[PDB]
RNA sequence: ACGGAAGGGCACCACCAGGAGUGGAGCCUGCGGCUUAAUUUGACUCAACACGGGGAAACUCACCAGGUCCAGACACAAUAAGGAUUGACAGAUUGAGAGCUCUUUCUUGAUUUUGUGGGUGGUGGUGCAUGGCCGUUCUUAGUUGGUGGAGUGAUUUGUCUGCUUAAUUGCGAUAACGAACGAGACCUUAACCUACUAAAUAGUGGUGCUAGCAUUUGCUGGUUAUCCACUUCUUAGAGGGACUAUCGGUUUCAAGCCGAUGGAAGUUUGAGGCAAUAACAGGUCUGUGAUGCCCUUAGACGUUCUGGGCCGCACGCGCGCUACACUGACGGAGCCAGCGAGUCUAACCUUGGCCGAGAGGUCUUGGUAAUCUUGUGAAACUCCGUCGUGCUGGGGAUAGAGCAUUGUAAUUAUUGCUCUUCAACGAGGAAUUCCUAGUAAGCGCAAGUCAUCAGCUUGCGUUGAUUACGUCCCUGCCCUUUGUACACACC
C-alpha cells in the first residue's frame, strides 16, 4: 500500500478530532463516506496502525468500525506535530 | 488439482523500475555564469515553468499536465 | 418517505445491527441486552450489562465514543441520538449474561464440569426457576459429544416458553 | 385547525395504552374528538426452508409479525397541541402529527 | 486503472447481496431487507418475526 | 434389538370399499451415462433426483482458454535523496485505448522495492475433526430423577391386571411417597354476537342539487365541502359465547358415546405453532468475519477482467405440465373471490386520454396506501351460437418468416406478439402414489424468487364427488409375554 501523504495524513488528521473511523467493507468505491480520499485507502492505512499496536477494529457485518486507543493518540500527536494537550477525540 | 502446465512461454517480464541513470535535470552548463534551459517548457500555465518536456521522435510529451501537450516546432 | 410497512422491519434491523455491536465491542463488560427507545428529535439507546462503569469508562470516555461511533455510520445528526448505559437487574436471571460468563471462563483453561456447576448453581440462588447449559463440541477425544447440565425443571413446550424461557 | 393522530405500533396491549391516554385527555378537557379507529391488522409475510441446506424433508414454515394502526382526529388549538404532541410516548410506539 | 471494476453489477444476483454476511444464494428481498435465508432465520426473534401459525 | 413368534391396540406417508391418478404420447425441468477444454459441485430408499430457496446471457461462478493486480499487515536486514519508487502520451504486441510487456524520454519522491520471519485470503480438502442449524429414528406417547422395597449385581421399580381414551388420557387392588418433562393446558388462525366499545381512509337510510322510466305516491342512478342520523353487513379492542348441556340404554352398573333434542359452533369444534430423553459417525466446512488441522499464498487454489461452460446428446430413470374430444372444441354475451404487494433521494405499482392488428408505445394523473392500481370484474364457469364422430374445428409437439420489449450485450431462438407448418397420442402393462366435507378432485389468482422469464414452490380463494368408520391382509407404528448362539444388534 503506497500512496500519497495527503491521504495518509488527510484521515489521520479527521482520525484525532473525531476519535473513531467508520468504514464499509465495499472495496473498489474510491468514495468514502465524510472522508474525499478512496475506501482502499481507509481500510488499509488503519489496518498498519492495528498491527503497530495503535488502533483496535471490529468487523460488525463488514462495517469496520475504526476505533482509537491510548498509544495510538500519543503516536498521532507526534505526526501531525500538534501542541501537547490539544484536543482528544472523545472529549465532552 | 493435478499441476499447471503453462503452455503460454515464460512471460514474468516484470517491468524496469524508471531505471536508476546518472544525475538527471540538466538545463545547460556555462561559465561565469549564465545558465539558460532547453527541453522547452509547456505552454499550460498549471506547469510552474520546472516540467520537461519529453520530445521522443517528432512529438514531445508533458509529465504533469499528464498527457495533454502536442505540438511540434 | 417511507412506507409504515419498511419502517418497522427497518426498525428492527437497527435493533439486530445494534445488538450484534453491543454484543462484539462490550463482550467482556457483563453486556445482557439493549432496547431503543424513539422520542421527537431525540434517541435513546439504553445498554443493559453489570459492568456499567466499565461501559461508561473514565470520565465517560468509552462510552463517548460509543456514541459517535453510532452516530455516524447510522447516518444520524449530532444531538439526534444517545446512549444510556443502566445496570441490569437480576444478573443471575439472565442467559445471555451467564453466556459469555461460560465463555471466558472456558478460555482460560477452567474445567467443563466445574464452569458448568458454577454457572447452573449460581443462576439457582438468583431467583430462577430452572437453568439449562450444553457444553457440545470435541472434549477428551477428537470424537465430538455433547454434554448437558441443569437442575431445577424447565417446561420444554408450550406458550411458556415465549414468555418465560431466556435463551 | 384539524389536527389528527396515527399510532403504528406492533403491540397492542402497549398501543391500547397511548390511544386511551390521548381520548381521555381531550375528553376531560371538554373538546370534541372522533373516536380510535382501528385499522386492519396488516400481515407481513415471510416463508422460508427451514433447514440451511437442500437435504431432508421439504419443511416450510412461516414467521409472521403483525402491525396494528390506530387514528384519532382531533380539534384543538395551538396551545394544548403542544403539550400533548410531546407526551404519551412509549417503547416501540410511533405516532405522527398532522395539522389540517 | 480502468478494466479492474469496470463491469456492471447493477442488476442481477451479482447487484445485490447479504447485508449480514454478504453472500448471494438465499437472501429476501421483501421490504427491503436483503438479509439471507440463513441469516434471517436467526435474527427473525430480533427483527420483530414470530412463529404464530 | 430381532423372530417368515404370540396377544392387545393403531395408521389413507397401510389396506379394504373406493375417487383422482402416475407408468403409456409430446414438452419443461432434475439425476445418471455419454461427450468435451470444461460440461463446477453436494445429496443415492423411505430419510437423494423443480432439492441446495439452484427458474445460471454478462455478474452470481465455484469449471475452461487467456489477461491484470496484490489488499505480502508488521519486525529486522539490504538498495537508497549522486535519488528508494509510482504512473504515462504515440506505435509494436494484445480479445482488449490491460504501457500488461516492448522503443523512447518524461513524471512523483521515502508511502515505497528486494530477502528473511510472520501474516492475509480462499465457494480449496476433511460433515469421519467441529459448532450452530435442519431431517430421521418416531406425529407416534413416550422419557427421567429424588427418597424408598427384591438381589451377589448389571438390573428392578414407579412407568398396569385392566376398562377404555388419540394420548403412562383418565381412573380402583397392591411394597412405594411424591414429582419433572412429554401429551394436554397455552399462542395463532377459522367461523356466532342484530348486546359493550367508533368510523366520509368503510358503509347504510333521509334530506338538498341533479339524470332516466313514468308521470300518481314509485323504481334504477350520480353528486363532495349539501348536510342530518345510525353501525346489520367491513374493520377492530375488551369481552360474552361450548363445558360435550338435557334426557333413556351399556359395564364391582363406577363415565362417554349411542338415540334424540338445543344451538352458529358437539370427529380435543377445524387447522397450524410449540413440541421430551436418547441416538444417526444423516446432511451441511458452497450462508457467515463460526471454526481446528491440512493445502495454497505473487505467471497464488487470493481478487479482478474478456470470451465460453454449467443447457452440451446414442440412451436409462425422478418430480411434473399439455392432452387423447359433444360431461366436447371454438365465437359472441352474462359474469363472481380471498390471501397479499407496491417509488425518495428512488425511479415501484400505475387508472385515464391517444396510437397500434397484437405485442407494445406515448401524455398526464393517483398512491408511502382500508382513500390508488383493486370489486384485483381470476379461471373452471352460465346463455345464445358454429361443429359433428372424421386423428376432425381434438392435440398443438416440431419447424419457416416478420414485428416488439427486458438487458451494456440474446447467436445454441431471453420472453411477448403475427402468419404458416401440424408429430405422437385413439384412456396407456406390470407396477405404483395420495386421499375421509367444504375434505378428495377439478379451476385459476397473489407472493417468493424477478433488469427479463414458470411448466416450481408457499399461500389464497372457486365448483364440489364416490366409498369406510372398518380391520390386522399387506406394509409400517405402539405396549405386554416368550425365544435368542444377535450387541456397528437380522443388511
Ligand atoms: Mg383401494
Ligand atoms: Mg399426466
Ligand atoms: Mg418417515
Ligand atoms: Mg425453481
Ligand atoms: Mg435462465
Ligand atoms: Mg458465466
Ligand atoms: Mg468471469
Ligand atoms: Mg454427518
Ligand atoms: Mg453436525
Ligand atoms: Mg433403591
Ligand atoms: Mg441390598
Ligand atoms: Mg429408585
Ligand atoms: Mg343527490
Ligand atoms: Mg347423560
Ligand atoms: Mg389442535
Ligand atoms: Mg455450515
Ligand atoms: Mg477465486
Ligand atoms: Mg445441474
Ligand atoms: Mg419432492
Ligand atoms: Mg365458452
Ligand atoms: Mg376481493
Ligand atoms: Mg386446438
Ligand atoms: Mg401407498
Ligand atoms: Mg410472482
Ligand atoms: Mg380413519
Ligand atoms: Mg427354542
Ligand atoms: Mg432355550
Ligand atoms: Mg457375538
Ligand atoms: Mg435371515
Ligand atoms: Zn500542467
Ligand atoms: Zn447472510
Amino acid at each position: 500500500m503506497l500512496m500519497p501523504k495527503e491521504d495518509r495524513n488527510k484521515i489521520h488528521q479527521y482520525l484525532f478530532q473525531e476519535g473513531v473511523v467508520v468504514a464499509k467493507k465495499d472495496f473498489n468505491q474510491a468514495k468514502h463516506e465524510e472522508i474525499d480520499t478512496k475506501n482502499l485507502y481507509v481500510i488499509k492505512a488503519l489496518q498498519s496502525l492495528t498491527s503497530k499496536g495503535y488502533v483496535k477494529t471490529q468487523f460488525s457485518w463488514q462495517y469496520y468500525y475504526y476505533t482509537l486507543t491510548e498509544e495510538g493518540v500519543e503516536y498521532l500527536r507526534e505526526y501531525l506535530n500538534l501542541p501537547e494537550h490539544i484536543v482528544p477525540g472523545t472529549y465532552i | 488439482r493435478k499441476k499447471k502446465v503453462y503452455t503460454t512461454p515464460k512471460k514474468i517480464k516484470h517491468k524496469h523500475k524508471k531505471v536508476k541513470l546518472a544525475v538527471l535535470s540538466y538545463y545547460k552548463v556555462d561559465a561565469e555564469g549564465k545558465v539558460t534551459k532547453l527541453r522547452r517548457e509547456c505552454s499550460n500555465p498549471t506547469c510552474g515553468a520546472g516540467v520537461f518536456l519529453a520530445n521522443h521522435k517528432d512529438r514531445l510529451y508533458c509529465g504533469k499536465c499528464h498527457s495533454v501537450y502536442k505540438v511540434n516546432a | 418517505l417511507i412506507s409504515k410497512k419498511r419502517k418497522l422491519v427497518a426498525d428492527g434491523v437497527f435493533y439486530a445491527e445494534l445488538n450484534e455491536f453491543f454484543t462484539r465491542e462490550l463482550a467482556e463488560e457483563g453486556y445482557s441486552g439493549v432496547e431503543v427507545r424513539v422520542t421527537p428529535t431525540k434517541t435513546e439507546v439504553i445498554i443493559r450489562a453489570t459492568r456499567t462503569q466499565d461501559v461508561l469508562g473514565e470520565n465517560g470516555r468509552r462510552i463517548n465514543e460509543l456514541t459517535l461511533l453510532v452516530q455516524k455510520r447510522f447516518k444520524y445528526a449530532p444531538g439526534t441520538i444517545v446512549l444510556y448505559a443502566e445496570r441490569v437487574q437480576d444478573r443471575g436471571l439472565s442467559a445471555v449474561a451467564q453466556a459469555e460468563s461460560m465463555k471466558f471462563k472456558l478460555l482460560n483453561g477452567l474445567a467443563i464440569r466445574r464452569a458448568a456447576y458454577g454457572v447452573v448453581r449460581y443462576v439457582m440462588e438468583s431467583g430462577a426457576k430452572g437453568c439449562e447449559v450444553v457444553v457440545s463440541g470435541k472434549l477428551r477425544a477428537a470424537r465430538a459429544k455433547a454434554m448437558k447440565f441443569a437442575d431445577g425443571f424447565l417446561i420444554h413446550s408450550g406458550q411458556p416458553v415465549n414468555d418465560f424461557i431466556d435463551t | 385547525i384539524k389536527i389528527r393522530i396515527t399510532l403504528t405500533s406492533t403491540k397492542v396491549k402497549q398501543l391500547e395504552n397511548v390511544s386511551s391516554n390521548i381520548v381521555k385527555n381531550a375528553e376531560q378537557h371538554n373538546l370534541v374528538k372522533k373516536g380510535p379507529v382501528r385499522l386492519p391488522t396488516k400481515v407481513l409475510k415471510i416463508s422460508t426452508r427451514k433447514t440451511p441446506n437442500g437435504e431432508g424433508s421439504k419443511t416450510w414454515e412461516t414467521y409472521e409479525m403483525r402491525i396494528h394502526k390506530r387514528y384519532i382526529d382531533l380539534e384543538a388549538p395551538v396551545q394544548i397541541v403542544k403539550r400533548i404532541t410531546q407526551i404519551t410516548i412509549e417503547p416501540g410506539v410511533d405516532v405522527e402529527v398532522v395539522v389540517a | 486503472e480502468n478494466v479492474w471494476f469496470s463491469h456492471p453489477r447493477r442488476y442481477g444476483k451479482g447487484s445485490r447481496q447479504c447485508r449480514v454476511c454478504s453472500s448471494h444464494t438465499g437472501l429476501i428481498r421483501k421490504y427491503g431487507l436483503n438479509i439471507c435465508r440463513q441469516c434471517f432465520r436467526e435474527k427473525a426473534n430480533d427483527i420483530g418475526f414470530n412463529k404464530f401459525r
